[PDB]
Parts: C-alpha cells; sequence; structure tokens
RNA sequence: GUUGGAGAGUUUGAUCCUGGCUCAGGGUGAACGCUGGCGGCGUGCCUAAGACAUGCAAGUCGUGCGGGCCGCGGGGUUUUACUCCGUGGUCAGCGGCGGACGGGUGAGUAACGCGUGGGUGACCUACCCGGAAGAGGGGGACAACCCGGGGAAACUCGGGCUAAUCCCCCAUGUGGACCCGCCCCUUGGGGUGUGUCCAAAGGGCUUUGCCCGCUUCCGGAUGGGCCCGCGUCCCAUCAGCUAGUUGGUGGGGUAAUGGCCCACCAAGGCGACGACGGGUAGCCGGUCUGAGAGGAUGGCCGGCCACAGGGGCACUGAGACACGGGCCCCACUCCUACGGGAGGCAGCAGUUAGGAAUCUUCCGCAAUGGGCGCAAGCCUGACGGAGCGACGCCGCUUGGAGGAAGAAGCCCUUCGGGGUGUAAACUCCUGAACCCGGGACGAAACCCCCGAGGAGGGGACUGACGGUACCGGGGUAAUAGCGCCGGCCAACUCCGUGCCAGCAGCCGCGGUAAUACGGAGGGCGCGAGCGUUACCCGGAUUCACUGGGCGUAAAGGGCGUGUAGGCGGCCUGGGGCGUCCCAUGUGAAAG
C-alpha cells in the first residue's frame, strides 16, 4: 500500500531534502546533510550528463516521494487535473494536499506525513464529527479536521499538539491547539507553497 | 415431468375442428349462390346469401372468420351477383340487395 | 396493460428507484414512456420523492394501473389529494 | 413528406409504367467536393399520357407493384430528349467490354 | 466552471534524401511465468449453434362448473350398509386468462436487417382507461366419473351419463358490417337513404344496494404489420445478370399494399454511380486509440433483428410459424420386460469434448418487477443475495517517531577506507487480525377499522443478504514480490565463462583482460502485483481529406483520336437543386 522501506535513499537519489522522517528531518544528521550524496556503491564517482528524459523523471518521483503515493493515485489523481479546468499543473498540486493523510501532518498534529497518515488509518482523525480512517479523502472546504475526542488524550498528539503552540501553519489553514480543531479554509497555490519542484517537467514528463 | 398445461392442445384442437367446419360452410353454401346467380334463378338462390350473409357474421362472434375479413367476403361476393345478374335476370326479389 | 412501476438502478445495496412508465410486457429497466420522479427507499436526501402528481393524472386517466409500492408513493405525494 | 422528386424519363414501353431517373447532388463526406448521385424509379401512369422526354414529378405512394412504390405527380417540362441520350449513351457504352 | 500534436535505433569511410524494419504509449470479457493479505463495485466458454446426467426455471382461479379424496359440524328411511347439507384443504378435469413477456445465443442474414427521417386514403392491438345502449326465452355437446378392454411405462380404445362465465337458435337493436346511388377533401376518409346480416354470463355479499364479470359501438394510450428516401466490409483475377423476370388486366389471399399466388397480354428489368457471383460479418446507442480527421471494436447496460440439434409445416389466439406447444423428413442420444417408446441447457447451476481459458449442481420472494383470483395468497434460477477466480477498477495493510561520523555478515579497493545504511538490534507510541456487548437502513404497503369498497386518516404482521455492516470497550508489530541495469531506456562494479555456454524487439555483444552471457553486491521502476505473448488504435505524413509524390531514387500510359464523366471566359434577369441563416420536431435512457 504503501512504500514501507528505506527512505533516506530517496532524500538522496535526488539531491533534494525529502522532509520524511520527522524531528530528525532537520537535525545535523539528516543522511543528506552527512551523506549528500546518492547512495550505492557510485556514489562519489562521477556522475555523467543527465539524459533528457532523466531530470524530467526525478522531479516527478520528488513530489511522488513528498507526499507518500503509488502510480496509479499519481497518475489518476493527474488524469483529473489534466481534464479539470486550471492550469494543469498546479491543480495537481491542489487535489494533493487535500489528501487527508497529507493535512493531518500540515495541521502540525504529525511531524510525518507517513507519521500522519497511520494516526488517519488508525481512527484518531475527525472531519465533520465522523471517524473517517482514509488517508485518500479529498478534503473539500469548509471541513473539519480535528483530533478524534475518543482518542484525544494520547501521549502522542498532545507532544506535537503543544510542539505546534504557535507555529506559522500554512497560510491557507486554521489551527487551534487544545481545541485540536483545524478547518479547511481555500485550496493552495504553487505560489503558497513552494517546494523543489519545476511541476511543468511533471506535465512534460506525463506527456511522452 | 411436463407441463400440465399441455391441455392447450387439448382445447387447440376442438377449437380447430370447430372452426374448420363453419369456416368451410361458408365455402361450399356461397359456392352454391354464385352458381345460381349464374346459372338464372334468384329466389332460390338471394335467399342463399340470406342465409350465407347470416353466417359469416356469425363467424365473426368468434375466433373463426374474425375482423373484418367479413368485410372481404361480405364485399366481394355481393359485389358480383349484381353483375352476375344483369346477365339474364335483373336484380329480382326483395334480398339483401339495395337499390 | 401499460404499468406504472419502478425500475431499480444505483449501485448495489443502493437500490434507486425511478418511477417510470413501461408497458406491462417490458423488462426492468427497458425503453419506459416517461419517468415521473426518483425513489429512494433508504433516505439519502430531504427531497426524496418528487413526483409529476399533474403527468401521473395523464397515464392515470388514459388507463395505467399501478402496484401496491406504486400507488402508495402517489398519496405519499398527494396525487390522489384533490377535495 | 411523402418525398415528392423530380426526374427525367428513360422509357415509355411498359403499360401504365414509366422510368423517371432523379439525380442526387451532394458533397462526398470525406472529400470537399460535391458528387452526383442518380436512381432509377418506377412510377404509374395510369393516363399514359406521361411518355419520354417528360421531366415530371414523383411521389412515395403506396404500393403499386414489386419495384413500383411511386405515383407520377405533375408535368415540368417535356422537351428534354438530350438527356435520354445521356442514358441511352452511357447504357451503350456498357456494350463494349466483353468477348 | 470543457482546451490541443515529442520521437529514437538501423544502410555508408563519412554526409544528405527518399525507404523499410523494430521500440517506447493507451486498452483487453485475455491466458501464461513467478508471488499472493482484506474489503467495496463490476465482469467471466471468443474455441464446436457440439453432446448433455439431475434438480429447478409457467402458472393461477372454489367469488365460474360439475366430480373423486381427506378433517369438522349436521344429519335421513326407527335401520346395518350407506346417503345427503354446510365449511376447510388436496387431487385431477371442463372453462378464463398467462405459456408470443421474461431469460440464453450470434449459426444464418450484405437484406428495408440495422440506424435516420417519413408515410399508412393500407392496416392490427386482448388485459387499461372514457363515453352511449343492453343481458328475454328455448335447445344441446364433450371430458371429469361409471362400465368394460388392451400396453411395462408411454398410452389408447369401445360403450353410458351430466354441470357451467362451454356450444347453438330465436327475440330486440345503441350501434357495427356489406352490394347499389347521393353531400365535401381525395387513393379504401367522412355521412345518409332503402334492402340484408350481427349481441350477451353469471358469481358473490351486508339483495331492495354494492363488488367482480358479459354483449354491441366510438375515442385515447400503449404495443405491432407494411411501404419509402438516405448510410452501412472486401475481391474487376466476378463484366454481363434476368422467364415471376418487368409492367398491366382479373381473380385469390391476409388485418393491410403488394408479382405474395394463379390465368391472359406486351417485351420489358437491372449494370462501370459496380448489376450477378465469391469471402467475411448480426446492426446501433456506445467502447479503444488518435490533437484532429481517421482507424478498429459492438461481450456484459440498453434498442432492433434472427434462432431454439439441421429443415419444412400449419393450428390455436388479438398476437407465433412459437426454446421449456404440436406434426412430419434427416442426424444424434437415451429407455426396456424387445413387442416397442421417449428426449433437445444457445434458461440458473453442473458434466463432457475442444481448448492457452472461464464460476457454486448455494439462499430467499424480504425488495423491484411479471403472470393468475378483486382479495388473503400461488408461481417466478426475471431478480435481489451471498459462493469461486488479483479478470478489471478503487480503496487499504504488512507500522510511526527516536535511534550509531556508523555493530555483524555480505560487496568493492589503490587496503587508508567506501556501500547496503536509520537499514538492523534497542526505548516508547498507536493497534490490521483477534475477543465481548448492542445491532441496523433497505420495510410500508397489499390486509383491518372509521369512512361511500371515494378522498383522508388510524391499527397491526413481514428480511435471504446477516447477528453482516456498523457501533461501544479490551487487546499482539504483524506477507513482499517481479522486471531491468549497452543505445533506444531511468539505473555499475566484481567473479566464472572464452565463437563454446548464452543473451537478444532493431542495432548487435561473447573471437581473454564482457557495465549485454550465469551468479553476487548494489542501483533503477512498479507493487499485491510484476513480466512475457497475442490482438486493436497510435507512433506510420509509411494510402497523405486535413496530410505525399512520379528527370536520376517505385512511379508519365510508346503516341495519337475520341464516347461517358470531371472542369470551364465576360455581362444581365429568373427558379433556388447544392449551399447558408432562424425557428420547431427528432436526436430515447444509460454513454
Ligand atoms: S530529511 Fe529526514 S528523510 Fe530526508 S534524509 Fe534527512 S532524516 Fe532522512
Ligand atoms: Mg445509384
Ligand atoms: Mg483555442
Ligand atoms: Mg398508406
Ligand atoms: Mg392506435
Ligand atoms: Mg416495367
Ligand atoms: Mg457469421
Ligand atoms: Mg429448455
Ligand atoms: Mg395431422
Ligand atoms: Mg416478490
Ligand atoms: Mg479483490
Ligand atoms: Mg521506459
Ligand atoms: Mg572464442
Ligand atoms: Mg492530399
Ligand atoms: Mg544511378
Ligand atoms: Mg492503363
Ligand atoms: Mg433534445
Amino acid at each position: 500500500g504503501r512504500y514501507i522501506g528505506p527512505v533516506c535513499r530517496l532524500c538522496r537519489r535526488e539531491g533534494v531534502k525529502l522532509y520524511l522522517k520527522g524531528e530528525r528531518c532537520y537535525s545535523p544528521k539528516c543522511a543528506m546533510e552527512r551523506r549528500p550524496y546518492p547512495p550505492g556503491q557510485h556514489g562519489q564517482k562521477r556522475a555523467r550528463r543527465p539524459s533528457d528524459y532523466a531530470v524530467r523523471l526525478r522531479e516527478k518521483q520528488k513530489l511522488r516521494r513528498i507526499y507518500g503515493i503509488s502510480e496509479r493515485q499519481f497518475r489518476n489523481l493527474f488524469e483529473e487535473a489534466s481534464k479539470k479546468k486550471g492550469v494543469t499543473g498546479s491543480v495537481f498540486l491542489g487535489l494533493l494536499e487535500s489528501r487527508l493523510d497529507n493535512v493531518v501532518y500540515r495541521l502540525g498534529f504529525a511531524v510525518s506525513r507517513r507519521q500522519a497518515r497511520q494516526l488517519v488509518r488508525h481512527g484518531h482523525i475527525t472531519v465533520n464529527g465522523r471517524r473517517v480512517d482514509l488517508p485518500s479523502y479529498r478534503v473539500r472546504p469548509g471541513d473539519e479536521i480535528a483530533v478524534a475526542e475518543k482518542s484525544r488524550n494520547l501521549e502522542l498528539i498532545r507532544q506535537n499538539l503543544e510542539a505546534m503552540k504557535g507555529r506559522k501553519v500554512g497560510p491557507w489553514l486554521s489551527l487551534d491547539v487544545e481545541g485540536m480543531k483545524g478547518k479547511f479554509l481555500r485550496l493552495p497555490d504553487r505560489e503558497d507553497l513552494a517546494l523543489p519542484v519545476n511541476e511543468q517537467l511533471v506535465i512534460e514528463f506525463y506527456s511522452r | 415431468r411436463n407441463l400440465s398445461a399441455l391441455k392447450r392442445h387439448r382445447q387447440s384442437l376442438k377449437r380447430r375442428l370447430r372452426n374448420k367446419a363453419k369456416k368451410s360452410a361458408i365455402k361450399t353454401l356461397s359456392k352454391k349462390a354464385v352458381q345460381l346467380a349464374q346459372e338464372g334463378k334468384a329466389e332460390e338462390a338471394l335467399k342463399i346469401m340470406r342465409k350465407a350473409e347470416s353466417l359469416i357474421d356469425k363467424a365473426a362472434k368468434g375466433s373463426t372468420l374474425h375482423k373484418n375479413a367479413a368485410a372481404r367476403r361480405k364485399s366481394r361476393l355481393m359485389r358480383k351477383v349484381r353483375q352476375l345478374l344483369e346477365a339474364a335476370g335483373a336484380p329480382l326479389i326483395g334480398g339483401g340487395l339495395s337499390a | 396493460m401499460v404499468k406504472i412501476r419502478l425500475a431499480r438502478f444505483g449501485s448495489k445495496h443502493n437500490p434507486h428507484y425511478r418511477i417510470v412508465v413501461t408497458d406491462a410486457r417490458r423488462k426492468r429497466d427497458g425503453k419506459y414512456i416517461e419517468k415521473i420522479g426518483y425513489y429512494d427507499p433508504r433516505k439519502t436526501t430531504p427531497d426524496w420523492l418528487k413526483v409529476d402528481v399533474e403527468r401521473a393524472r395523464y397515464w392515470l386517466s388514459v388507463g395505467a394501473q399501478p402496484t401496491d409500492t406504486a400507488r402508495r408513493l402517489l398519496r405519499q405525494a398527494g396525487v390522489f389529494r384533490q377535495e | 413528406p411523402k418525398k415528392v422528386l423530380t426526374g427525367v424519363v428513360v422509357s415509355d414501353k411498359m403499360q401504365k409504367t414509366v422510368t423517371v431517373l432523379v439525380e442526387r447532388q451532394f458533397p462526398h463526406p470525406l472529400y470537399g467536393k460535391v458528387i452526383k448521385r442518380s436512381k432509377k424509379y418506377l412510377a404509374h401512369d395510369p393516363e399514359e399520357k406521361y411518355k419520354l422526354g417528360d421531366v415530371v414529378e414523383i411521389i412515395e405512394s403506396r404500393p403499386i407493384s414489386k419495384r413500383k412504390r411511386f405515383r407520377v405527380l405533375r408535368l415540368v417540362e417535356s422537351g428534354r430528349m438530350d438527356l435520354v441520350e445521356k442514358y441511352l449513351i452511357r447504357r451503350q457504352n456498357y456494350q463494349s467490354l466483353s468477348k
């Protein structure tokens, strides 16, 4: 269903700090801030010219690995963006952050989407007062994302809820610590969430 | 082992046999008036349609000669006797013929 | 005759019937003449029962006798109220 | 809409029957060119005054024979034999493909 | 809030061009190789329209009629026996309605079969609805049953009764039909005049009434029959085809036109705008690809067609030339007591044969729907459900965080180190599976009461899916595999091998120091899937309508003349055939 394997390889393989672990991510023991080169034997060895097809695959893999997702959903939730009216490249980045397993991460209830998906799947997060245990939940506007009161007392949430206290939430969300409920405001733009992705390449990728 | 509603065959055959009768009865009967209307007479001939007609309709009370198929015979048969009769005769006794 | 039956659709475990008129000897889901309202018995909406109460009295006048689960619906919509 | 059609005859050679040849002109569903397609109909002339050269009209009528389901309607002009040639000559071009 | 177009390798010492082959993409009713957890919705014999064991899928009505049979109450000659009245149920039969719908297939068909638009002055439609007028008398038939006789069953015969919503006659005639004239549009439409002909059923209960029926007639709605214009695959190496053919007169025939059938007449009919013949093929809405144009496909959903082992046949009914009705020839199969009989899964399961391959001989009318009796209710392999199969789509899990200037093994080296790598172990955190307790939606009507059997309202019984979904509480870290790593094409080193073993879609590599073969370490891509093969579209501007060429690359007929056809100088007027604009109908639903 998901990756479940070695993560820091992803970050090295793409030459970009993929913030997937959690607190170790910004620490000075981030594998990229330790070994910033592609893994596996031929790391320090001279990397030849990137084939014109290469750099368009990797950025596609960056986003793929940033959100923790397969490649059918990636495609299928990309097909929709291509058909849905608007700029193909950032509608796709809209239906992505709309995914439930993302939002919880953006709400700081977890420091990792990979961490967040478990909490979603385990019956801890609540939308509009319902036990939604689905990661792939297209969160719509005006929705009530909150930690289930039946499980709003664990030794994990509070630590990471407190961990936010007064964090600069995404300029598109509404976080209430201790209230534990975070409302989905508008919907994102690339200019609102800057990532190391030339998302246009993913287009130019998925058009070959 | 089989459909006891096979009874419809019984009902069918006795209906069939009780159809071939009256339908054929119109035949030889109305085959009699024409020759009589041809060979001359009208009293003992226009009397025949009188009953012939009555039978065609009576066939139309049931599923035999049904519909306006009578109105195919009840129209083309009393269509010829006229033309048959002016050939030596002229429309004689007061039977089924209007004027 | 001609019937005011229903036509079941929707996902399995989600019967969505179309209050419709076919001829009697027609399949459940065939070339009907007139849909005259949707019907869900599982109650998913507040407007869960529409009925053309005027167009019904068309086919009801020209001769369309319906089924039990079809007569009561016209009552639940109020086709027989006229007073 | 009982399909009125207008076309030149082709024959006057059968009793109460003629051979209207009508012409259809239309594009080509694949090529922008506008092409010709023609078809031969058999018609009902009970007056036997519709003859060769007569440019007439025909109508989708009740069945009259096997290949005769149209009636003649009215006349447009009679002096048109130079078209009958174009039928008379074409079918005589058909001659020279044999042994 | 819908929008659209990528190329690459390969001939040569080398280059450009034409040119072909091969590949990356999307889809599959797919199979196979290696893996394999759960749930929701779908889908699943393309091959032999080959053969089928067995079960089941077409019945319903005592408020139609008579009868055998069983319970219950009443009985009679004072009487055995028995016989009878009433009520319930069952067996069958006469009768009415349904077995022409439903469900399966794709052989056939190159056709008005389908699609589209029309026409019907050429017609049909029981059960439905609306309106008008009626049901007075009389006769009778055959089964059921009784008697006898035959056969193993199949079955059948001969005699004798009888009831009825059964048959038949007469009586009346709202009114319908018909020959012959007359009033108007015009194909047989609409009236009317005289003549002729045509009707009927009873059952019930709360009988001075109501329900359910019957007969004649007109109209609506639905559902059909037929005719027509138009589009519908290849082969010109099929260039002529035609004796019901082509038109008519007349008769027949059906609900209706028809050369559909027959008789006589006259020679006409079709064809290079492709007749006739051959091959393939059900058609459409749709589906796949393609930017588009186009190209291929119509399984499952829905519409039409045709078929029920091959073939013909008609009856019955309003409706069939009827899958589970009948008859007859052919082929096949099955049964026996041998004289003789019977059968038709291309209906749901299920077997066999063919195959690379294809589901449980399950549950229930609870729901929708259908047929019957008004009604309780019966039947319903239509259906609603579950069962199998990664066949498809979607969703989800095999943990999360912290965690070593970095354990072990394995791999590489220039021996200093470098890689697997937060990967492991470890601490904490939740808790797929598991356990208990509650427990659905789908199900409110048919029925009953008040009420007129109206309107309206009140009351009550009913679940296969399923103790499922879900909900409340408790509780364990717990399956990962496959392909590739020379360019296309993302992703590198070691070893053995030494034209051998082998790989390989095109190029090609291996002829000792291989990034291509076999293995490992590692890396790339996907992931409960990954690869192979096959097919469809593309890429193929490589059949060029959009969108190509013919000096030397494949291509100008050896030339001339010329029919059909294609094309055509300037000006003016008309009709408006192609053409263009607006409205309206259609373009069904699902897509
Ligand atoms: S940021 Fe997090 S996931 Fe990325 S290399 Fe560092 S520790 Fe690993
Ligand atoms: Mg033509
Ligand atoms: Mg534009
Ligand atoms: Mg007509
Ligand atoms: Mg009609
Ligand atoms: Mg002719
Ligand atoms: Mg075929
Ligand atoms: Mg059968
Ligand atoms: Mg016989
Ligand atoms: Mg039922
Ligand atoms: Mg599954
Ligand atoms: Mg690739
Ligand atoms: Mg060698
Ligand atoms: Mg061109
Ligand atoms: Mg040369
Ligand atoms: Mg030539
Ligand atoms: Mg429309």
